[PDB]
């Protein structure tokens, strides 16, 4: 809990000034461990505290924790994921595909988001992905 | 059964990442019930007339 | 909090159900 | 402001948790500067982030005075108190009056409420007070 | 209408006694409107004759014995005249003093001046008695 | 009701153009119902004779020049039978299938199947297709 998530934020916290940049409100959520969008942040950033904030310490993000719990919480149910490309259902896709399906469709994922993701990701010598395997990895927390 | 399923996934993708990131680096609901009990005493009249109208006919 | 979210929904229930009172008295009144 | 304010909050923190009992909310926002009931204390104690909670973090607080605001401000208005017992206007009331109408009347305060009170409140050898002088004391801040 | 309260707002001693000749006042703190005639009546038609003060006790027994003229004095929320036949709705402030001040439980003339200030008055010199009657109560 | 988005969705290369075979589907996947005729013969009164990929501008000029047939398939909301005169609300599940599977632009056994899972059959044999009709279009 609380003392993981601690040293956590201090290591966001870059100038030690005990406050982290509103920007980076995402990727703390992230990495406490939870799954929301960008949009369920900037929904949650519309309380007049923090929308005039230039920046949150530890005990506001605490509080935003508490009062958007519920909906932090209904973002690590998720296990399965999609696929699509596979028809002859052989349970692999090609790292092409899976590029293509991340870039191209959906909330748009960059290619460095894509680069940095095949950096953890099993790929064969052959160049594709068993993606029940992939599905448990990304999930896998 | 696809978009929404990618996009969801997606979602959780952007989470993830910056999971790895740190590791590296009152007042405004009275209101509401106020107004909503004033409601279910207005139309608790209602169908009571209605009743009565009801009954009558 | 989470002592009165429990009461106010159990309400939003009561104007659901008698709205759906109203209406078919409205309905049956108007056969009538 | 807010600094005058976390200190404060860090001193009614007692066991360091960074969170105050529910209890003593009204007992904090006294003490920021504000007049409000108990009462209010109570109708601001139904929303669905602290009935359920048994304690407050500071955050959570100042979530809750901005949404107040307006009627946590119109407490500290009044300058002027009431007086009954001088008829003669001799602009005086001794301590007893004093207590009766503390104690007896409205809200009620303790004898001990009363007793705290007056080791700040000039009362003569005589043993009356000067009330003109008295709501000025009480409602200096 | 008894309360308790209302009488410990009365008492500002703590003895568990008021005054007999705050009677009326405590009765009009109730709610209830009783005539001067009677709360004298009341007064009189108990041996309370050598009585300083009144407890909370006999206080209760009075109004239990009057409950029935007591009660009436809070039915009425409307208020004829009487002092307008042709029915213009007005009525001069000349008779409107002398009804306040000469017929009646008669008013002093610092009371009646009292409740004609901010009451707007015509070049004719009449007062519209219906918006009178409703902010002297209303209030 | 052209949309480029759900173009982008189709074209899974971001070369700018999808198969001519997958004209139906990107229709249905805008909103429009078109029937697999009305799909055929969209594409046989243009020279796209040769062409093998559609593009966005070759789409757009297609639902402009047909904008009045596509509209229609989406003005429906309701759906009558014609296989019920009697008026008794049930259909039999053997009709129900030879209209699906014998009748118009025919579906295959395994897809009605499928519609008939979750289905409620009396010991009639009837569906009731008031219920059946919305169940599959209100979804």
């Amino acid at each position: 809990q609380i003392a993981e998530f601690k040293e956590a934020f201090s290591l966001f916290d870059k100038d030690g000034d005990g406050t982290i940049t509103t920007k980076e409100l995402g990727t703390v959520m992230r990495s406490l461990g939870q799954n929301p969008t960008e949009a369920e942040l900037q929904d949650m950033i519309n309380e007049v505290d923090a929308d005039g904030n230039g920046t949150i310490d530890f005990p506001e993000f605490l509080t935003m924790m508490a009062r958007k719990m519920k909906d932090t919480d209904s973002e690590e149910e998720i296990r399965e994921a999609f696929r699509v490309f596979d028809k002859d259902g052989n349970g692999y896709i090609s790292a092409a595909e899976l590029r293509h399906v991340m870039t191209n469709l959906g909330e748009k994922l960059t290619d460095e988001e894509v680069d940095e993701m095949i950096r953890e990701a099993d790929i064969d010598g052959d160049g594709q992905v068993n993606y029940e395997e992939f599905v448990q990895m990304m999930t896998a927390k | 059964r696809t978009l929404k399923a990618i996009v969801y996934l997606q979602c959780c993708y952007r989470r993830m990442m910056a999971k790895r990131e740190l590791k590296k680096l009152m007042n405004n609901l009275e209101i509401t019930y106020s107004t909503e009990t004033e409601k279910l005493r207005s139309d608790v009249e209602r169908l009571r007339m209605s009743e009565e109208e009801a009954k009558n006919a």
